[PDB]
RNA sequence: AACUAAUCCUAGCCCUAGCCCUACAAAUAUAAUUAUACUAUUAUAUAAAUCAAAACAUUUAUAAAAGUAUUGGAGA
């Protein structure tokens, strides 16, 4: 409903508005999974409302009475989603052993670094897939200067490093 | 950044240390959470400072100065209200005391006692005094909000003490998105053709 | 950047003996940062030296000079707190010492 | 839902379902001169128009007769102490018309002595 | 929706989403919780306390029983693929 | 202050490990 | 120029610590010890001048051979066009 | 934090003729109904704070503060006075050197009234003969005579914190009794300045 | 005691020693960073010259024996 959108008509206008602790991670969790759905759009509801008398109050160059409410309904929310999260990696991992939702890989780049690929999902399959077949996923022989720069700029930052802390010393003793 | 009695990123804070700010750092002598022993709310002796030898109550720690603030000691006087009708009135405002310009005190001798670091049968780590062996335990503070959990009366919007608590979970192998399905009774009997993920 | 001018304003005498005559009254009144050239504020300035608050007040208000509507802006200001902390009992008996 | 993914359908694949919403929405007053029945709301800018209209007509149970949408850009021109250009977040703002004849109007919210002076009063001498 | 030729817009309802919206009437969780309320002591589920509430159990039962052998391990609650699932644990195929 | 003890050697025969290969090559010669 | 308005904190320096105390000691370890080791040998600081002394050219040449093998490609490449430079001067004028 | 609170719990109401006056004495013991319980609550915290003693104790607080006037000892006068009474002394003071003294008081001092997490204040009874001279910038004498003695007599309420055990009695302020004669004139001349009215307005 | 100005100490760096190393979402090589088909898909030659030979042409380095014999428009 569209009155749903705003505040209660006797708070319009109060300093602040009374409101309690948010929702705690164990307490979802004591909750049920239809419980914690049916939760979720509670939560969310209060947070358009906010969300909704914030921009209002923008527009008007007013301060948003009891601006802590958003916070704790985020941190509700929040809280709600790692609980379902954690149910369902728990369930995917013993019917599948799988630590990541969505199928990946580790790959390399053609700068020669190692990054997790996340597998994308054709209608066509890959090798059918010229641009796919088209995507680089190959390191190029000159590379191998880089990886050696990279080493010694590793290297050179620990030296850096080493510097830093060398003149963080001088003043301690300077200092005291 | 130098840290200041004004929170990080206040209005003073930026005025304290601007963007463009590059002053001779202060160094201060790192503590670690083992070593650190004073917190807000513990009963401490100041060793030296305006008023030492008072006995006070932390409110506020900057461990990264190694500051202590006891509210009502190490007090300067400014004025408070200053205006163009009035002139002020004086109040009184607190001074930050470094870690080694207090001591803890034992609460059934009030003396500047050195305490070490043990653990309990609980496995909470207490203060224990060097000399006359004592368990100071950790002083209570009320709510930053200043809300006492009992007192505190549900409003518009919150749920009541009971049904937090209650735990509803039954342990199955079944989703939330699976559950809700159960529970309203949502069924699909389409299916995606064969997708070769790359 | 020095403000010294103002320290002079702040200049607090020992407190006169009795048989001591009474000190005549010195004001320092500067304006810091103005969007105008010193030179011809300097006209102005070099015109009025050793003249009367009155006189000076008088010649200020039918001058056509940005610089002078500002000058008679701060002569007034000056003559302002110098009744109000510098003790001039008479407002006419003021004159420009520099 | 926002910034997430969506499964890509194929010729009789399952119905797409969102159980769960991360669609956030603010209802804001006119700033424009618009119809009554007429309301404007401030979206994600991912969230297409048909969506708005489920999403009003489903959780929140309210009978939308026409939508219209439009995108802000947000200003670029406001610069940092960097001299690094600052831009305003785009946000999307939707014309949604009530049907079943229901009008809207925003609701009002936020509805010493002077003849002795220089000698202090606390002076009794 | 999918565009077909001479880019004419053609819906494609399976692709709209459908917003399933719970029942919150009667339901006690609101945004927020009293300050009374205590808060509990995290104990985040995992694959093995998965397993260890319902998947143990019921194999213990049979174990002693003798009634346990690996062609009955979906029984117990193995799913050897997750398709044909509306919600497929992997590869993700459902929207939050 | 105490001096530190002088350096001291350590004598004997040492044979180095061949496979170790920090060892030089010419520290694994018959003549060696 | 102008100079500082504020005078640094007076310094006191200990002259009999361990270090200034027993600097030399053991100078003598070949004549007292039989000369079974060289004072050369108590020499500690980059490894192609240990006990070695020579000019830059030398010196730079040295180095190379010593760390040319753990040396970067880089700091490789640099040092041969130094020693181009050295050892012009040196060896032609 | 506040060592002291702004104003006065109950304002003792001086009688006429005060000045002229056993007799006031008892007048506390009729009035020590009203105020004797406020005297326990002192008492209760302190359990020395008697009415006959309590003006000397008070009296030397109150000629010290007005010494570190001519010396401008602040820190000192901070101690001596409480918040609120401090700027009262020396806000009217600045850019000013004024030479204060003390002649013999005229008549004793002596407690008048009393009233009290729990601050106590007490109302004391001074007539004093004092020599006050306060000369400008440059010196010029402004106020007052350098060696004059000028008889005032004014009720002063001094305060403490009875609650903390570091607690003293520190000077808060000053109630003037309406008989009381004006302060002496300064030696400069006023003027009241006329109305200001806009070119088409008239004068009033 | 005047305006313009000036004042300061750490931001950090440098060289050796030591040590090798084996550590958000979303979008993207298509037109990179464009949520799904198109179109198959891809770096690297003696190192040279400059330079030295007062030009230029073969030529010109980049533990002791020893900068010696040899080599070289026998010249750098």
């Amino acid at each position: 409903g569209l009155e749903e959108f705003f505040d209660d008509p006797k708070n319009w206008g109060e300093e602040k508005v009374k409101s309690g602790a948010s929702w705690t991670c164990q307490q979802l969790r004591n909750k049920s999974n239809e419980d914690l759905h049916k939760l979720w759009y509670v939560l969310l509801k209060e947070r358009n409302m906010l969300l909704t008398l914030e921009q209002e109050a923008k527009r008007q160059r007013l301060p948003m009475p009891s601006p802590e409410r958003l916070e704790k309904v985020v941190d509700s929310m929040d809280n709600v989603d790692k609980v379902v999260q954690e149910r369902e990696d728990a369930l995917r991992l013993l019917q599948t052993g799988q630590e990541k939702p969505r199928p990946g890989a580790w790959r390399r780049d053609i700068f020669g670094r190692i990054v997790w690929h996340k597998f994308k999902q054709w209608p066509i399959p890959w090798y059918l897939n010229k641009r796919y077949n088209r995507r680089r996923f190959f390191a190029m022989p000159y590379v191998d200067r880089f990886i050696r720069l990279r080493i010694e700029k590793h290297a050179r930052i620990e030296a850096r490093k080493r510097s830093l802390q060398k003149k963080k010393e001088k003043i301690l003793h300077a200092k005291f | 950044y130098r840290y200041g009695m004004s929170r990080p990123g206040s209005i003073a804070d930026k005025r304290k240390n601007p963007p463009w700010s590059r002053r001779r750092p202060v160094v201060v002598e790192p503590i670690s959470d083992e070593d650190w022993h004073l917190f807000c709310g513990d009963m401490v002796e100041i060793l030296e400072g305006k008023d030492a030898g008072k006995q006070g109550k932390v409110v506020q720690v900057v461990r990264q100065r190694n500051w202590v603030v006891l509210e009502g000691l190490n007090t300067h006087y400014r004025y408070i209200g200053r205006t163009k009708d009035h002139r002020g009135t004086m109040i009184a405002s607190e001074a930050p005391l470094l870690h080694h310009q207090v001591k803890l005190v034992d609460p059934v001798d009030r003396k500047p006692t050195e305490i070490q670091w043990r653990f309990t049968e609980a496995g909470e780590r207490v203060r224990v005094s060097t000399r006359s062996g004592r368990i100071i335990p950790k002083p209570e503070f009320p709510r930053a909000d200043g809300i006492v959990p009992e007192t505190w009366t549900d409003g518009p919007k919150d749920t009541s003490v009971e049904d937090a608590l209650e735990r509803t979970y039954v342990p199955r192998l079944k989703t939330l998105e699976e559950d809700v399905m159960e529970a309203m009774g949502i069924q699909e009997t389409r299916r995606f053709k064969k997708v070769y993920w790359y | 950047i020095s403000r010294k001018w103002e320290k002079k304003n702040k200049i607090v005498y020992p407190p006169q003996l009795p048989g001591e005559p009474r000190r005549p009254a010195e004001i320092y009144h500067c304006r810091r940062q103005i969007k105008y050239s010193k030179d011809k504020m300097w006209y102005l300035a070099k015109m009025i030296r050793g003249m009367s608050i009155d006189q000076a007040l008088a010649q200020l208000e039918f001058n056509d000079k940005k610089g002078a509507q500002i000058i008679k802006e701060v002569l007034l200001e000056a003559q302002d707190m110098a009744v109000r902390d510098h003790n001039v009992e008479f407002r006419s008996n003021l004159h420009i010492a520099e | 839902a926002r910034n997430v993914l969506y499964p890509l359908y194929q010729l009789g694949g399952p119905q797409l379902r969102v159980f769960r919403t991360n669609f956030f929405i603010q209802l804001v007053r006119p700033g424009t001169a618009q119809p009554e029945d007429t309301v404007q709301f401030r979206i994600p800018m991912e969230m297409t128009r048909v969506d708005l209209r489920n999403y009003l007509e489903q959780i929140y149970n309210v009978p939308v007769a026409a939508v219209r949408t439009r995108v802000q850009h947000g200003s670029n021109r406001r610069r940092d102490h960097k001299n690094v250009r600052i831009k305003k977040p785009d946000y999307k703002v939707a014309y949604v018309q009530l049907a079943h004849g229901q009008t809207f109007t925003f609701p009002d919210l936020f509805p010493s002595d002077l003849r002795c002076p220089g000698i202090p009063s606390w002076f009794g001498l | 929706g999918i565009y077909t030729s001479d880019r004419k817009f053609v819906q494609i309802k399976e692709m709209v989403p459908e917003f399933v919206v719970p029942d919150l009437t009667g339901f006690k969780l609101k945004p927020y919780v009293n300050y009374r309320a205590p808060a509990g002591i995290d104990t985040p589920l995992t694959a093995k306390a998965l397993f260890q509430e319902t998947v143990a159990p019921a194999i213990e039962k049979d174990f002693k029983e003798g009634t346990f052998d690996a062609n009955n391990l979906e029984k117990y609650g193995f799913e050897p693929t997750q398709e044909g699932k509306l919600f497929q644990l992997y590869p993700k195929n459902f929207p939050r | 202050y105490r001096a530190p003890p002088p350096p001291r050697r350590r004598p004997g025969p040492h044979s180095p490990d061949p496979e170790n290969l920090l060892t030089p090559r010419w520290q694994l010669t018959p003549r060696y | 120029a102008f100079v500082r308005l504020t005078l640094p904190p007076p310094k006191v320096v200990d002259r009999w610590n361990e270090k200034r105390a027993l600097f030399g000691v053991y100078d003598n370890i070949g004549i007292l010890g039989n000369f079974e080791k060289h004072p050369k040998e108590l020499i500690k600081g980059p490894v192609w001048l240990r006990g070695w002394r020579g000019n830059e050219l030398q010196r730079c040449v040295r180095k190379k051979k010593f760390v040319g093998n753990r040396m970067f490609i880089e700091d490789l490449h640099n040092l041969n066009k130094r020693i181009s430079y050295l050892y012009k001067h040196f060896n032609r004028h | 934090h506040l060592a002291c609170t702004a104003g006065i719990f109950d304002p003792y109401v001086p009688p006429e003729g005060d000045a002229r006056m056993l007799t006031q004495r008892t007048e506390r013991l009729r009035k020590n109904a009203a105020s004797q319980l406020a005297i326990r609550k002192i008492r209760e915290f302190d359990a020395n704070f008697k009415t006959k003693d309590f003006p000397e104790k008070a009296k030397d607080i109150f000629i010290e503060a007005h010494l570190c006037l001519n010396n401008s000892d602040h820190d000192r006068l901070h101690t001596l006075v409480t918040e609120h009474c401090f700027p009262d002394m020396v806000w009217d003071l600045k850019y000013k050197t004024v030479r204060w003294g003390f002649v013999e008081s005229l008549e004793p001092a002596q407690v008048v009234h009393v009233r009290c997490n729990m601050y106590g204040q007490v109302t004391v009874r001074l007539h004093t003969r004092q020599t006050l001279a306060i000369y400008d910038r440059f010196g010029r004498l402004m106020y007052g005579q350098e060696d004059v003695p000028k008889d005032v007599l004014e009720y002063v309420v001094f305060e403490r914190h009875l609650m903390n055990p570091y607690g003293s009695w520190r000077m808060h302020a000053k109630i003037v009794p309406a008989w009381a004669p004006p302060k002496q004139p300064i030696l400069k001349t006023l003027m009241i300045p006329g109305p200001q009215l806009k070119p088409w307005e008239e004068y009033e």
